[PDB]
């Protein structure tokens, strides 16, 4: 399934995941994708920044649904 | 029933309401509880000052040795200055604390209050974010000040490029109160404020 990740600098991308993905696979493509290591890479959802440890339907986000990327 | 004088508070009750100041628009207090141990006090901005155009709300409330140790005051309202909590209402001023005295109106102190939204008195904050804001840029203050009266007290035009960044943030999901204290208390940084929103 597809879901967009937005930066704060307005950037706004749509990549491939499973709802079974962890929060570091998400992650780990995020750095596929536009190169940016995990390693410092923040997801927000709804006011809360998904913990590395539950997936996608772990935190129940459907597909289509937008994270938020804060850089470190 | 340890309130000792409920009958001074009602003759300083009768003295704001018969006070120029009300007729004038400026001040003016309401009852809250029977026996008169809190009241509900609202102050005007100052014209000529980022609070101009706003309209605050003040709890007001009576302790056990009152004429002696001061009334507690809060601000309902929500303000953003270097006197009051921008958080909780709490005030920081001489006479609210120690330096009170025996004889001093409540008119006194709503027109104390009053004044010092007028003239802050940084040196002797009670939000050191506030006061440092105030001191390292006067003029981000007066912004985001007349912003805070906007928002929360029904004062008149804001800046509309905070509007801006107070979006940016909201669309994370975030709540609103906490995006604006964020991004005031972070000098309007949208990446150092979305930061504290994170702790």
């Amino acid at each position: 399934m597809q879901i967009f990740v937005k930066t704060l600098t307005g950037k706004t991308i749509t990549l491939e995941v499973e709802p079974s993905d962890t929060i570091e696979n998400v992650k780990a493509k995020i750095q596929d994708k536009e190169g940016i290591p995990p390693d410092q890479q923040r997801l927000i959802f709804a006011g809360k920044q998904l913990e590395d440890g539950r997936t996608l339907s772990d935190y129940n986000i459907q597909k289509e649904s937008t994270l938020h990327l804060v850089l470190r | 029933m340890a309130n000792i004088a409920v009958q001074r508070i009602k003759r300083e009750f009768k003295e704001v309401l018969k006070s120029e100041e009300t007729s004038k628009n400026q001040i003016k207090v309401d009852l809250v509880d029977e026996n008169f141990t809190e009241l509900r006090g609202e102050i005007a901005g100052p014209p000529d000052t980022p609070y101009e155009g706003g309209r605050y709300q003040l709890e007001i409330k009576i302790p056990e040795t009152y004429p002696f140790n001061p009334p507690k005051v809060r601000f309902i309202t929500k303000i953003w200055h270097p006197n009051i909590s921008s958080v909780t209402g709490a005030i920081c001023l001489d006479i609210l604390k120690d330096q009170w005295a025996a004889a001093m109106t409540l008119r006194t102190v709503l027109l104390s209050l009053q004044a010092l939204l007028a003239a802050a008195e940084p040196d002797d904050p009670q939000d050191a974010v506030v006061a440092n804001q105030y001191k390292q840029n006067p003029e981000m203050f007066k912004q985001t000040a007349r912003l805070w009266a906007h928002v929360y007290a029904g004062a008149p035009v804001s800046s509309p490029e905070y509007t801006k960044k107070i979006e940016n943030l909201c669309a994370m999901g975030f709540d609103r109160n906490a995006v604006i204290v964020a991004l005031s208390s972070k000098s309007w940084d949208v990446e150092t404020a979305t930061e504290l929103l994170l702790s």
